[PDB]
C-alpha cells in the first residue's frame, strides 16, 4: 500500500 | 548525510516536532466513501486508483499552531505520491518545513522505523508524534503519543493536545518531561  | 538540513534561522531554536500522516493527522481509504474532505488520485502499475481522505477533527487548529511553536516535520512511512498531495492539500499555513516518506523510514524487523537520529537535530530538543509505537522504537523517549484516529468526528485529541505542547515549546530538554 502506499499509505501505511 | 542527515535527512534534513540546518534549521534556517527563525527556527534555530525552536524544538523539531515530527510528526506523522496516517491515522494521526488523516485515514485515507481506497473504499469509496461521500464525505472525503480530499480525493487523491495515486498511480500503481499504470493504473490510476482514488484515494478517499479524511481529516482528524482540529487537524487545522493544530497544525497552524505548531507551526508557529516549532520546526514541525511531516515523517511517513507512506510513499511520496501519496503523502505530497495530502500535505499540499491539509497544510494551508505551511507548517511543515520539510517532508520525510517511507524511504527516509529504516526498515527494521518488518517494521519502518522513524530514526530520529537521522534528522540531525539534537534529540534533547526533538519530539515525535505518531500513533504506532513501533514507529519510534529507537527513542521511545522523545515520543507524544497520540490514539489512532479511523472516523471518529467527536475525536478532540489534537485539540486536547495543545497545551501540553505549548508547554513543552517552552523547555530546554524534552526529557525533563518524558524522562
Ligand atoms: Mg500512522
Amino acid at each position: 500500500s502506499p499509505t501505511x | 548525510q542527515y535527512l534534513l538540513p540546518e534549521a534556517k534561522a527563525q527556527d534555530s531554536d525552536k524544538i523539531c516536532v515530527v510528526i506523522n500522516l496516517d491515522e494521526t493527522l488523516v485515514h485515507s481509504s481506497f473504499k469509496p466513501v461521500n464525505n472525503a474532505d480530499f480525493i487523491i488520485p495515486v498511480e500503481i502499475d499504470g493504473v490510476v486508483h482514488q484515494v478517499y481522505v479524511l481529516k482528524r477533527p482540529h487537524v487545522d487548529e493544530f497544525l497552524q499552531r505548531m507551526g508557529e511553536l516549532f520546526e514541525c516535520v511531516l515523517f511517513t512511512a507512506s510513499l511520496a505520491k501519496y503523502a505530497d498531495p495530502v500535505a499540499d492539500l491539509l497544510d494551508k499555513w505551511g507548517a511543515f518545513r520539510a517532508r520525510l516518506f517511507r524511504e527516509s523510514c529504516v526498515f527494521h524487523r518488518g517494521n519502518y522505523v522513524k530514526d530520529l537520529s537521522r534528522l540531525g537535530r539534537d534529540l534533547r530538543r526533538v519530539l515525535i508524534l505518531d500513533n504506532s509505537p513501533a514507529s519510534y522504537v529507537f527513542h521511545p523517549d522523545n515520543a507524544v503519543p497520540v490514539a489512532s484516529w479511523f472516523d471518529n468526528m467527536s475525536d478532540t485529541e489534537l485539540h486536547d493536545l495543545l497545551p501540553f505542547f505549548e508547554q513543552l515549546s517552552r523547555v530546554d530538554d524534552v526529557y525533563s518531561v518524558l524522562r
